[PDB]
C-alpha cells in the first residue's frame, strides 16, 4: 500500500502479499464440514436409511 | 552468524543500513 | 498480548489432553484469540479492511476441539459466547446453506 | 521478539550428566546410545 | 498467528537472503566469449555440438606453426595448457624442432619438455625421436652420465616405437613397408 | 456506464524526418523487405533471439510466438547450472544416459521386499528383473574354443596378447589412459544383455499398469516418504507459464505456513520430551486386553507407557525437524521446488488436458467435397501442476489456510484438494462375527440377478441383543444358552442378583450363540381360540390382530387366503371362512429360538476321531460321548449331535440372507391375484421349441451353445473302455481325489455342464459364432457418444489420480 | 540390447526401423568409443532423416494425399 | 492374509488393500459403507 | 471339451480345504455380484489389442469385452450401465442455453435491480428504432396487429384518438 511505483511504473508484484491473503481470508466464511471431526463409531444401521 | 546481530538488525531502526 | 505464544500452549494442551483443560481454560483462549480478533494493526496495514478480523476464523476450529476433549459449550459465559455467536455467524456457514 | 526455534533436537544430542539427574538414574530411562555414548556413559556412573 | 512471525520478527531475519535485484542481474550477464585468443567459448547448444577440447588442438596446431619465435610458441603452450586441451603429435613436433633451432634454450630444457607432453598424453613418434636424438649428439657440454642416462630412455623409446609399429603393420601383411621403417629404426 | 471503460485513447508514435521509402510477385505486407532481403548467411537462420523455448509462448490469434516475461531474456546459462557442459543438468551424462543409470541403480540396490509400500515405485528394473526372472540365461556359455586358441597363440606363442577394443590405442595424436572398465566388467547372460520370457513381460507390464493409485502416501518410514497426512493442491489454468508461476507462489505461501505451524508443534512436542503424565484413559487402553503375547494379562505401568509415548514423540520430532530443515532450505540464489529433498512442499507435473476439434469451415451448403477439403483443427489447452505436502501430523490449521487460497487464486486458475489422512477405523465381532458356514450353503441361485434386493439385506445383520428367561433356567444355564460365561453375563446385566421366571436380561455383546432376528421359521396362529371368546374358533379378524399384535391390514397381506375365501356378509358382518385350515402370522411377529435356528447335527470328515469334532465345536470329549450314546469312534458316522452346550455351533441358514416371507409382503397382491385367477403354469415355449434350438435364442442365452454331453467323452481310457472294446480293465483315467479345475482361470458353476476353449482351429470358424453387425455398445463407454465425439464432462488430465 | 519406444508393433521387420536400429547403435557405439565417431560421422551413420510419413486429413479421398473426385 | 487375497481379487495390491467406495454422492455416507464393507471382508476372511 | 465340472466337498477330501467355488460364493456375498449360469467356459477372451504390451494402443485394462451380439436391450448390460443423472448430459442440459446471461440470472431481476426498469433485447430495441424513425416520415405502410383486440374493438369511453 506503500507502494507508489505501482502499476504505472510497471510494478506486478510476483507474490500476493501477506496483507491480500488476510483480506481474502477474512473475507469469506469457513465450511463447519470440513472440519471432519469424528469421535464416535460408525452407525452401521441408521446412518444409511435416515429420512427421506 | 552476524557480528553484532542484536544491536544491528534488532536494535538499530535502520537495520544498519539507513542514515538516520 | 503474547497470542501466538497463548495458542501454542493451547495446542500443548490439547496434545496432553491429561490436565483437562477447564472451561475456564477454554475461555481464557477464546477471549485471548477475540481479542486479538479486535487489535488493530498500524496504518501501512490498515490501509485496506483490517486484517486482524481474521482471528475469528479460528473460533469453530476451537469449539471442535472442545467438544473432541469433552468441554462443555454451554459452560462459557454469556458474555463471551455472544461474541463467538457473532464470529460463528461470520465464519460457520453449513455445507446445506 | 522472540529468536527462531533451534533446529537441533534434543533427542539425539545428549548433555552432560548433571548432580540432580543422578539421584533418578537408578529410577530413570534411556536408550543403549544414551546409556554407552562416547562422552560420559551413564551406566557407568550408575555403577559407581 | 495469521501472519507468520518469520516474515516480520528482525530476530528470525534470514541471514543469507540475497535481495530482489542482483540474482536476476548476476544471471542477466553474458561474459565474453573470447576467454583465450584462439578458441571461442560456446554460449548456444549448436556452438556446444561444434565445440571440442580435441578440435581446439588443431587450430592451436595452426597458430603455433604460424607463430615464428619460440617465446611466442611458448605462450601458446602455456595457454593450451591452462585450457587443458589435448596435445598431440602435431604439437609436439612443431614444438620440438623450433625448441632444436633455438640456441639460447639448454638442452635440457628440451627434454624436459618432451617429457612433460608425454606426460600429457602426446605420443612419441619418429620424428621426435630424430629431434631428440639431434639434441642428444649435440649436446656435448653436459655430464657424459647425464648423457648415458638419457641414451637409455632414447634407445626404449625408440624400441617402443618399433613394437607400435609392427604391431600395426602386422595384419595387413606389407612386409616391405614394415622392413623399410625398421631399416629406420 | 459500462462503457466509459472502453474510453481510453491512445496516440501514435512520433516519426523523424521524412518517411521510409520504399524500392523504386505480389508486395507481401508482412514480409519486412530489408530484413528478408538480407542475405541468410551473414543474419542466421532465426526468427526469433536464441534463447531456451522455455520462455517462449506460442501466442493466441496472431501467428508468432510471444514472451510472457517481456523483452527480459535470461541467456542460456541461466537454466543451466554453473559451467555445464552442453547446458546439461549434470555433465556426466546425456538425458537419456542420466535417465537409464537410474534403472541401473535401482535395480543394482533392488530388494522385494521393499515394494510392499509403493505403487509403480516398487516394480524394479524391468528389462534386469525380466531377464533374472528367465531360467534360460544362468547358462552362460563359456568363451568358445578358437577364441581361447587365438588367445593363446597370440599372448603365448606370438608374445603379443589380443587387446579389448577399449583398451586399444586408437587415437594417433596422443595416449589415452586405459578406462576402469576395460576387461573387469564381468559377461554373465543372466545380467546383459537382458532376454525375458513373452508371459513375463506381459505380466510385469499388466500388474505395473494396474497398479497405479496401490501405494501407502502415509508410513511410519523416516525421511522424505512417511508422514501422517498428505495434501495435494492440483492447480489448474489455460497457460503453462499461469500455472508455473502461480505454483512457485503457492510453493511459497505453504512453505511459510507449514514452517509456523511445523515450528509451533516442534516446540509442543518439546515440552512432552522434557517432561508429562500418563492418564488413566491411555493406561486402560494399554492395559484393556485380556492376553497379551505372553500367553496372559499383561500389565503396563506408567514408566512403559511413558516410555512408548516418548518414543513416539521423539520419531514426530525428528519428522518435524526435517521438514523444517526442508523449509529452510530453498534460497533466492537457487531456488529447486521440482525435487524433495531442496523444497517443501515439491510441485510435481502432470499431463496437460490437450483436447483437439476438428471441425468444417466452409459454409457451402452443396460441395461435401469442399466442405471436406476446408476442415481445420483447433485445440483446448488445460495444463496443470500438482503440489505435494506431506505433514507428519493433522494439523486443522494448516487445512484452513490451505483450503483459503481459492479466494486469492491468479487469473483464470482453479484448484481442486486431495487429501489421505490417516483414519482409526473399529472392527468388532460383536456385529461382524467369525462363525461357521451355514449348514445349507448358499449356491448360485441366491447370487442370479436382482438377487442384491430380492433376496439379499444390507450387512451387517442384526443379532438380538435381548433374551428372555424361562422358568427353568439359572445363571449357568442361561449362560449355557447363550454361549457365553456366567460371570459376565452376570456382569452385563450389572443389575439383577437374581433371575425371575418370564424376565427380560441383556444378552452379553460378547455371546457365540446370540440370536438372529426373524428366525426362519414361520409362527403359525391357531384356529382355536384359547380362550372363552368363542371356545372352537376365532371368528373375526380383529380377534386374531388383537392375538397376534400386529395391523389387519398385514395379517391380510401376509397369506391373502383368507381375505379370498372370507365368509362375510355385506350387512355389516365379517366372519372367518370355514375352510380355513391355519392362520400364518406376519413376519413383524415372528420369534427365533436356538433350537430352530442353529443346527442340531453337523458332518464330519474323513481324519475326524471324536477330538476335531470337539474342537471344531468347543465341546468336551465327553459331552458329545454323552450326547451320541457314548460313540468311542466316528469312522462309519457320517453325522453328529451337537451337545446344547457348544460354544461354537454351527447354523441353519447364512444370517445375511433374506427370508422368502419379506418377498411375500412385498408382492402380496400378485399371490392373491394367483389364488384368484388359478395360475397353475405360464408356458414361455412353444410345444416343441427345442426342435430348432437357434430359431428362438431367448434374451440371456450366450454362444457358442453347448451341445449336449456324453458319458465316456472325458478320457481316452474311458472311451476304449466303453466305445471300442469293452474289456478295458481300467474304467478311466486315475482321478485325483481333490478338485480338478479344467478351465483354470473361470470359475464354472459346479455341477454344470460346459465347454473349454476350443485347442482346434477348425471348431472354431465351425462353431455357431455370429459377428458384429450393428453398432458396438460399451456398458459405460455409451455416454461418450463416439470415438469423435468424446464426451468430457470436465477437462481433467487424462493421468489424472483419484486419491 | 535395443529398448523400443514410441508406437509399438507386433513386427518391425521393416527398413525404417531398421535404419532407426543402425542409427542406434552408431549413436551407442559413438558414445562408448569417441575415435569411431569420424567413420560413422563420414558414412552418414550418425546422420537423422527428417523424412516422416504425411498426417492424416479427412478432405484427402484416402487420408493422406489422395484429393476427391471432380466432375 | 491368503483368504482375504482370494475373497478381493483386485482389490488389493502389492500387500495394500483399497475399496474405492463409490456408492453415494455424499463423502460422509461413503466413507460409512466403505468401513461396513471393510469390516465385512475382514471378518469373512478370518475364517482361517 | 464338453464336460461336467466336479466339485470335491472338503469333508469327503482326505483333508479339508476351502474350495474355489466356496470362496467365489463368498465373495459373490461380499461384493453383490451375479454370477451369469449361460456364460459359456469357451468364451473367455482377452482383447489382446488392449491387454498385449505389443500393440501400440496398448492400456493395460479390458477396454471392450469380445462378443458381437453384446448390445444394449439386454439386462446383462442395463444392470452394469451407468446412468446418464450428474454425467456431462446434465451439464449440457443446463449451460447449454441461448442466452447465458439468462442461465446466470433472471433478465427482468438483474435489470430491475442494476437498472430502473426491464430492458428489452437489442432486437427489440432495433425495431422500436426502426418503427420510431420511420413512422416520422410517413404513416401508411404500418398496420394494427396486436395480441388481444378486444381492447381495439371497443376502446374505453373517453377515448378519442386525436386526428392526423
Amino acid at each position: 500500500s506503500h507502494r507508489r511505483d505501482y502499476i504505472r511504473m510497471g510494478y506486478i508484484p510476483r507474490y500476493t502479499p501477506w496483507e491480500w491473503i488476510a483480506i481474502q481470508e477474512a473475507d469469506q466464511p469457513l465450511i463447519a464440514e470440513q472440519i471432519r471431526q469424528d469421535n464416535i463409531g460408525t452407525s452401521y444401521f441408521f446412518s444409511l436409511n435416515r429420512y427421506w | 552468524q552476524l557480528q553484532a546481530q542484536d544491536r544491528i538488525i534488532c536494535g538499530t531502526h535502520g537495520a544498519g543500513i539507513v542514515a538516520h | 498480548r503474547q497470542f501466538d505464544c497463548c495458542d501454542a500452549i493451547w495446542q500443548e494442551l490439547v496434545d496432553r489432553r491429561w490436565p483437562r483443560a477447564s472451561p475456564l481454560t477454554a475461555e481464557l483462549y477464546l477471549r485471548s484469540i477475540m481479542d486479538h480478533a479486535n487489535t488493530p494493526t498500524s496504518e501501512p496495514l490498515q490501509s485496506f479492511a483490517n486484517i486482524n478480523v481474521v482471528e475469528k476464523k479460528k473460533v469453530p476450529l476451537v469449539l471442535a476441539q472442545m467438544d473432541e476433549l469433552g468441554v462443555p459449550r454451554t459452560h462459557l459465559s454469556r458474555v463471551l459466547m455472544d461474541e463467538v455467536e457473532d464470529s460463528l455467524r461470520k465464519f460457520q456457514t453449513y455445507r446445506s446453506r | 521478539s522472540a529468536a527462531p526455534e533451534s533446529s537441533v533436537s534434543q533427542s539425539h544430542t545428549v548433555n552432560a550428566p548433571t548432580v540432580d539427574e543422578c539421584e533418578m538414574l537408578a529410577e530413570r530411562w534411556g536408550t543403549m546410545n544414551y546409556w554407552h555414548n562416547d562422552t560420559f556413559p551413564r551406566l557407568v556412573v550408575f555403577l559407581k | 498467528a495469521n501472519i507468520p512471525r518469520s516474515v516480520w520478527d528482525p530476530a528470525q531475519h534470514n541471514p543469507n537472503w540475497s535481495d530482489s535485484y542482483g540474482h536476476d542481474i548476476t544471471n542477466r550477464r553474458a561474459w565474453p566469449a573470447r576467454k583465450w585468443t584462439v578458441g571461442l567459448e560456446p554460449c548456444t547448444p549448436r556452438e556446444w555440438l561444434q565445440f571440442s577440447h580435441r578440435n581446439l588442438a588443431y587450430a592451436y596446431n595452426g597458430a603455433l606453426r604460424a607463430c615464428h619465435s619460440l617465446p611466442s610458441m611458448l605462450l601458446l603452450y602455456k595457454e593450451m595448457k591452462q585450457r587443458g586441451v589435448k596435445v598431440d603429435v602435431d604439437t609436439m613436433n612443431v614444438l620440438l624442432t623450433r625448441a632444436a633451432r633455438h640456441e639460447h634454450i639448454q638442452v635440457d630444457d628440451v627434454f624436459l619438455l618432451f617429457d612433460e607432453l608425454v606426460a600429457l598424453g602426446a605420443r612419441p613418434d619418429l620424428a621426435a625421436a630424430e629431434t631428440l636424438h639431434t639434441v642428444l649428439s649435440h649436446s656435448a657440454s653436459m655430464p657424459e652420465e647425464w648423457r648415458e642416462a638419457r641414451r637409455l630412455q632414447l634407445v626404449e623409446l625408440y624400441n617402443n616405437l618399433a613394437m607400435e609399429e609392427v604391431e600395426r603393420l602386422a595384419p595387413h601383411r606389407a612386409d616391405r613397408l614394415l622392413k623399410e621403417q625398421m631399416k629406420r629404426f | 456506464y459500462y462503457w466509459s471503460r472502453y474510453r481510453m485513447p491512445t496516440q501514435m508514435p512520433k516519426f523523424d524526418g521524412p518517411a521510409p521509402v520504399a524500392a523504386p510477385t505480389k508486395t507481401n505486407e508482412f514480409i519486412d523487405p530489408i530484413d528478408d532481403k538480407f542475405p541468410m548467411s551473414i543474419r542466421g537462420p532465426l526468427v526469433r533471439p536464441d534463447v531456451p523455448e522455455d520462455q517462449y509462448v506460442d501466442s493466441w490469434y496472431i501467428c508468432t510466438s510471444m514472451t510472457h516475461h517481456m523483452g527480459d531474456y535470461r541467456p542460456w546459462s541461466a537454466s543451466a547450472p554453473p559451467n555445464a557442459f552442453r547446458f546439461r543438468p549434470f555433465n556426466e551424462f546425456d538425458a537419456k544416459g542420466r535417465e537409464y543409470v537410474q534403472y541401473m541403480r535401482e535395480f543394482a540396490r533392488f530388494d522385494p521386499r521393499k515394494s510392499r509400500g509403493n505403487g509403480q515405485k516398487g516394480f524394479p528394473f524391468r528389462d534386469a528383473y525380466l531377464t533374472k526372472m528367465n531360467e534360460a540365461n544362468q547358462k552362460t556359455p563359456p568363451p568358445t574354443l578358437e577364441t581361447i586358441m587365438d588367445r593363446a597363440v597370440r599372448e603365448h606363442h606370438q608374445h603379443a596378447r589380443i587387446l579389448s577394443p577399449l583398451e586399444v590405442q586408437r587415437d594417433v595424436g596422443r595416449l589415452e589412459p586405459i578406462p576402469s572398465y576395460a576387461g573387469k566388467i564381468n559377461a554373465d547372460r543372466s545380467v546383459f544383455p537382458f532376454q525375458w520370457k513373452t508371459e513375463d513381460w506381459y505380466e510385469y507390464e499388466v500388474a505395473k499398469v494396474r497398479n497405479r493409485r496401490f501405494v501407502f502416501e502415509n508410513t511410519e518410514e523416516d525421511g522424505i516418504r512417511g508422514s501422517e497426512v498428505t495434501y495435494k493442491i492440483v492447480l489448474e489454468g489455460f497457460w503453462d507459464h499461469h500455472v508455473m508461476k502461480l505454483a512457485e507462489d503457492v510453493c511459497m505461501f505453504l512453505k511459510d505456513v507449514g514452517r509456523q505451524i511445523v515450528e509451533e508443534k516442534l516446540v509442543a512436542v518439546r515440552r512432552l520430551l522434557q517432561g508429562g503424565a500418563v492418564d488413566p484413559e491411555l493406561l486402560a487402553a494399554f492395559n484393556c486386553a485380556r492376553a497379551g503375547p505372553f500367553g496372559g494379562l499383561d500389565e503396563y505401568d506408567k514408566e512403559e507407557v511413558a516410555n512408548f509415548l516418548r518414543s513416539d514423540l521423539r520419531r514426530l520430532e525428528e519428522q518435524c525437524l526435517s521438514v523444517i530443515n526442508r523449509c529452510n532450505v530453498p534460497v533466492p540464489g537457487a531456488t529447486n521446488i521440482y525435487d524433495p529433498h531442496t523444497s517443501w512442499p515439491h510441485v510435481e507435473k502432470l499431463e496437460p488436458w490437450v483436447r483437439m476439434a476438428e471441425f468444417w469451415t466452409s459454409s457451402s451448403d452443396t460441395s461435401f467435397t469442399e466442405l471436406e477439403m476446408s476442415t481445420a483443427h483447433y485445440e483446448f489447452r488445460k495444463f496443470f501442476r500438482v503440489i505435494i505436502c506431506k505433514l507428519p501430523f493433522q494439523s486443522t490449521e494448516f487445512e484452513k489456510r490451505m483450503y483459503d487460497i481459492r479466494h486469492w487464486l491468479h487469473r483464470q486458475t482453479s484448484c481442486e484438494f486431495h487429501t489421505i489422512y490417516r483414519r482409526n477405523v473399529i472392527h468388532d465381532s460383536a456385529v461382524f462375527p467369525t462363525e461357521h458356514d451355514p449348514a445349507t450353503p448358499t449356491t448360485h441361485e441366491h447370487h442370479r440377478m436382482f438377487s442384491f434386493a430380492l433376496d439379499w439385506q444390507s450387512a451387517p445383520v442384526n443379532r438380538l441383543s435381548t433374551d428372555t428367561v424361562h422358568e427353568g433356567e439359572s445363571w449357568d444355564a442361561v449362560a449355557q444358552r447363550l454361549g457365553c460365561s456366567v460371570g459376565e453375563l452376570k456382569d452385563a446385566n450389572a443389575e439383577r442378583e437374581t433371575i425371575e421366571a418370564g424376565v427380560v436380561i441383556n444378552v452379553p455383546v460378547t455371546a457365540t450363540r446370540r440370536l438372529t432376528s426373524f428366525g426362519a421359521t414361520p409362527l403359525v396362529l391357531p384356529l382355536k381360540t384359547t380362550s372363552a371368546k368363542d371356545g372352537e374358533r376365532i371368528r373375526t379378524w380383529e380377534e386374531a390382530a388383537a392375538i397376534l399384535d400386529c395391523t389387519v391390514e398385514e395379517l391380510q397381506q401376509c397369506n391373502g387366503h383368507a381375505a379370498l375365501t372370507y365368509q362375510k356378509k355385506e350387512s355389516e358382518a365379517g366372519e372367518f371362512d370355514s375352510s380355513v385350515t391355519e392362520l400364518v402370522a406376519p413376519l413383524s411377529c415372528w420369534t427365533s429360538t436356538s433350537e430352530s435356528e442353529f443346527s442340531p447335527v453337523e458332518r464330519v470328515h474323513a481324519n475326524d476321531t471324536l477330538v476335531a469334532i470337539a474342537r471344531r465345536l468347543q465341546c468336551s470329549e465327553e459331552a458329545l460321548r454323552a450326547v451320541n450314546d457314548g460313540i468311542t469312534d466316528v469312522s462309519g458316522l457320517d453325522f453328529v449331535r451337537v451337545p446344547p452346550e457348544a460354544r461354537r455351533p454351527r447354523r441353519l441358514v447364512e444370517p445375511q440372507l433374506r427370508p422368502q416371507a419379506a418377498t411375500d409382503a412385498l408382492l402380496a397382491r400378485t399371490i392373491a391375484e394367483e389364488e384368484t385367477f388359478k395360475l397353475k403354469s405360464i408356458p414361455h415355449l412353444p410345444q416343441n421349441a427345442e426342435r430348432f434350438p437357434h430359431e428362438y435364442h431367448t434374451p440371456t442365452s450366450r454362444f457358442p451353445p453347448t451341445p449336449s454331453e456324453t458319458p465316456a467323452t472325458q478320457d481316452w481310457m474311458a472311451y476304449t473302455a466303453k466305445y471300442l472294446d469293452k474289456q478295458f480293465t481300467i474304467s478311466a483315467e486315475p482321478a485325483p481325489v481333490y478338485n480338478v479345475n479344467k478351465l483354470w482361470p473361470m470359475q464354472q458353476i459346479p455341477g454344470k455342464v460346459d465347454q473349454t476353449p476350443f485347442e482346434e482351429d477348425q471348431t472354431w470358424l465351425l462353431h455357431s459364432i455370429p459377428v458384429q453387425q450393428l453398432e458396438m455398445h460399451h456398458h459405460e463407454k455409451d455416454l461418450q457418444d463416439l470415438p469423435f465425439i468424446n464426451h468430457e464432462q470436465f477437462p481433467r488430465s487424462l493421468e489424472w489420480n483419484a486419491p | 540390447h535395443i529398448v523400443s519406444e514410441g508406437h509399438a508393433m507386433p513386427s518391425i521387420a521393416n527398413e525404417i526401423a531398421a535404419f532407426a536400429l543402425r542409427m542406434a547403435v552408431a549413436n551407442a557405439l559413438v558414445k562408448l568409443i569417441p575415435l569411431t565417431r569420424i567413420p560413422l560421422k563420414k558414412s552418414g551413420l550418425l546422420s537423422v532423416d527428417r523424412r516422416r510419413e504425411r498426417g492424416q486429413f479427412p478432405g484427402y479421398l484416402d487420408g493422406k494425399k489422395v484429393k476427391r473426385r471432380f466432375a | 492374509e491368503r483368504r482375504l487375497r482370494i475373497l478381493a481379487q483386485h482389490r488389493v495390491g502389492m500387500g495394500v488393500l483399497k475399496l474405492d467406495a463409490d456408492k453415494y454422492e455424499d463423502q460422509a455416507d461413503n466413507v460409512t459403507f466403505g468401513t461396513t464393507k471393510l469390516s465385512e471382508l475382514l471378518a469373512d476372511a478370518r475364517k482361517a | 471339451g464338453v464336460h461336467r465340472v466336479g466339485y470335491t466337498h472338503p469333508s469327503t477330501l482326505p483333508v479339508p480345504c476351502a474350495q474355489r467355488w466356496d470362496l467365489r460364493l463368498a465373495r459373490a456375498r461380499i461384493f453383490q455380484e451375479y454370477i451369469e449360469e449361460k456364460a459359456p467356459g469357451a468364451w473367455q477372451l482377452e482383447d489382446e489389442r488392449s491387454m498385449s504390451p505389443e500393440f501400440k494402443t496398448f492400456t493395460g485394462y479390458p477396454m471392450r469385452d469380445m462378443r458381437p451380439g453384446y448390445g444394449q436391450n439386454l439386462p446383462d448390460y442395463i444392470m452394469k450401465k451407468r446412468l446418464p443423472n450428474n454425467t456431462h448430459y446434465e451439464l449440457f442440459a443446463r449451460r447449454d442455453i441461448p442466452n447465458e446471461d439468462n442461465a446466470m440470472y433472471g433478465k427482468y431481476l438483474y435489470d430491475m435491480t442494476v437498472h430502473g426498469t426491464s430492458l428489452p433485447s437489442t432486437y427489440r430495441m432495433h425495431k422500436d428504432i426502426n418503427k420510431a424513425q420511420r413512422n416520422d416520415r410517413k404513416l401508411s405502410g404500418n398496420r394494427f396487429k396486436v395480441l388481444c383486440s378486444s381492447g381495439a374493438k371497443n376502446p374505453p369511453s373517453g377515448w378519442e384518438p386525436i386526428p392526423d
